[PDB]
């Protein structure tokens, strides 16, 4: 059967992997969350092989486990970080909920109503390691999710680490695809449990997994009909409005239809998630702390001839950009849905 | 070139006013 | 109340008028055919009379009974034409229907399941008086309106009474509304009973009545919303997709809403239609054929500076242009729909 | 110019392959 071939195909991020050493099962099933819908295995690779490649130039995920892009970074942890990342600033994100739900500051003046669930506060990196370490002895209820762009302030050390990244392999790859110039490496540094919901980045990313596992759920830029991003105006522009713990399927019927792309990335493995493919990203329930550190590309330009049928995510470019010049052009972006209503109303649904 | 206008992209990214 | 004084003010065209020589009233109510809204009158002014310039000025309709703009064509009858008019080709349409629903040809082919209710046939002037004849004794039910934009090709009779109209008045109305080059004058000769449905057009038009009366329902832009047209890609763009005879609630429920401007037009009367005023007109029954000549001018540039908030009929410029836009980029006008759809469920609606 | 580029207007009126 068709229906029992599909059920086997839908395996998720699959067995387990055994790390080297006999050292037991890096992960278990018991810290994966449950969701609704299925999920298919995002294919495990190495960079040598010639699937990665067409995967990576067809813009579709792969996990490549053997770049070493982030080698020298592999030895981080709080401890050796706290010593040489610097007097700097990080943003660390603090929630009463597991769900980290990324908000525009910029954009929250058109939307007075929204409260965000979350609050950035800048501090040093002892600080946010006292404060860590404050909550588990207490055991405390708060989360914490440091996301900073590593700058100019990071110690000679973590400068050092930086110089023996993997700059040959992934020089190659913005070359070979087009992208633009790096934008930003985000350090990510989360607590068990702690969840980035569904959301799609404009930009490129390697997704670089430093410390503990990762749960990292991906869907198409075709699923747009499935996922129901905020209005682009909004502060939580990019991300879906639907709850994956309890989602509303009379506000969110086509959530019913989404199938997911899904792996469980730990040290060494790398990512790649194309740029306008919705993810989910969740470290694992009970699996300590984990360290992430990205590479955001900019996309490659706007071919010089058009082709067709369009891509899925040059329709979302266009959705995008309709929203964008509505907002202006009425000169209040609390006008766009009212006007979008009127114009499909009785006429094109 | 509205087609090229409608088809170009931002760099918007989950991190704070950059 | 207010709903009884609401009712008082929906008097429609209102008491029938009194024509010269006690000649009898010049129509009457049995001659209207009955619609599912109401209606309030469009102020019958003289030209001299300030409201009536303040009218035009902000785009109102009104009723001008005195301008003498088409006074050496209230002798105009089927006799006099088919001797003066020429030996040129008038585009003639044949239903089988009272109504006379307009069709861009030029769009029919974005639209292969559309299928006209009315035939053009261009033919001679004589040809089209024949055929007139030719129905009117025969007790036949086909209904014809020639509709032609007047040309070169009229006779010298023609040409002269067409000096003879009031440039003077309507020169300086162009020059004060800062409109653009007049571009046709189209002629109507319609037999009784006959309807165009509610469209807007995007040309200033003065519509000037020669021969019979005409009962025109007129809707203001910001009634957008209980109207709803065609696709802008549709052959019927402009057009009310609404049924007047049989209103389809269950598609159309803001037509619920509606609430028109009407008054009866006839020789010698000029009524303004604002640009983007939806109109319906119709041929009263049993009151024989009618004849008009509009006066169609483009519209006045977009002002230097954009002021807030928008005109209604400023928000439909825009609704025109996106639906346009769409179509050009996403290379088929049958996406716009869909992508219009999907960039509303579950996020604006 | 993009709000401008949206006010913009045609000639339309219904007569054919005007
Ligand atoms: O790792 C996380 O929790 C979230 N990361 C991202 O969304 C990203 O790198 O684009
Ligand atoms: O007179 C008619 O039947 C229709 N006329 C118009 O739509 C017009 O003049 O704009
Ligand atoms: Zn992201
Ligand atoms: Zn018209």
């Amino acid at each position: 059967m068709a229906a029992t071939a599909a059920e086997a195909v839908a395996s998720g991020s699959g067995e387990p992997r055994e790390e080297a050493g006999a050292l037991g099962p890096a992960w278990d099933e018991s810290q994966l969350r449950s969701y609704s819908f299925p999920t298919r295995p995002i294919p495990r690779l190495s960079q040598s092989d010639p699937r990665a490649e067409e995967l990576i130039e067809n813009e579709e995920p792969v996990v490549l486990t053997d770049t070493n892009l982030v080698y020298p970074a592999l030895k981080w942890d709080l401890e050796y970080l706290q010593e040489n990342i610097g007097n700097g600033d990080f943003s660390v994100y603090s929630a009463s909920t597991h769900k980290f739900l990324y908000y525009d500051e910029k954009k929250m003046a058109n939307f007075q109503n929204f409260k965000p669930r979350s609050n950035r506060e800048e501090m040093k990196f002892h600080e946010f390691v006292e404060k860590l370490q404050d909550i588990q002895q207490r055991g405390g209820e708060e989360r914490l999710y440091l996301q900073q762009t590593l700058n100019d302030t990071v110690g000679r050390k973590i400068v050092m680490d930086f110089l023996g990244f993997n700059w040959n392999w992934i020089n190659k790859q913005q070359g070979k695809r087009g992208w633009g110039q790096l934008t930003s490496n985000l350090l990510l540094i989360g607590m068990e449990g702690n969840v980035t919901p569904a959301h799609y980045d404009e930009q490129q990313n390697f997704f670089a997994q430093i410390k503990g596992y990762k749960r990292c759920i991906l869907f198409p830029p075709d699923q747009f009909e499935c996922l129901y991003p905020y209005p682009v105006h909004h502060p939580c522009d990019r991300h879906s409005q639907v709850d994956f713990d309890n989602p509303d399927y009379e506000r969110f019927p086509n959530f019913q239809n989404v199938v997911g792309y899904e792996t469980v990335v730990g040290p060494g493995d790398v990512l790649y998630i194309p740029m306008y493919w919705w993810h989910h990203i969740e470290s694992l329930l009970n699996g300590g702390i984990t360290i992430t550190v990205n590479f955001w590309y900019k996309g490659a330009p706007t071919p010089k001839r058009i082709e067709y049928p369009l891509k899925a995510h040059q329709k979302v470019a266009i959705m995008r950009n309709i929203e964008k010049m509505l907002g202006e052009a009425l000169g209040n972006p609390q006008e766009v849905g009212p006007l979008l209503n009127t114009m499909i109303k009785g006429r094109y649904n | 070139e509205v087609v090229k206008l409608l088809l170009e992209h931002g760099a918007d990214v989950d991190a704070q006013d950059k």
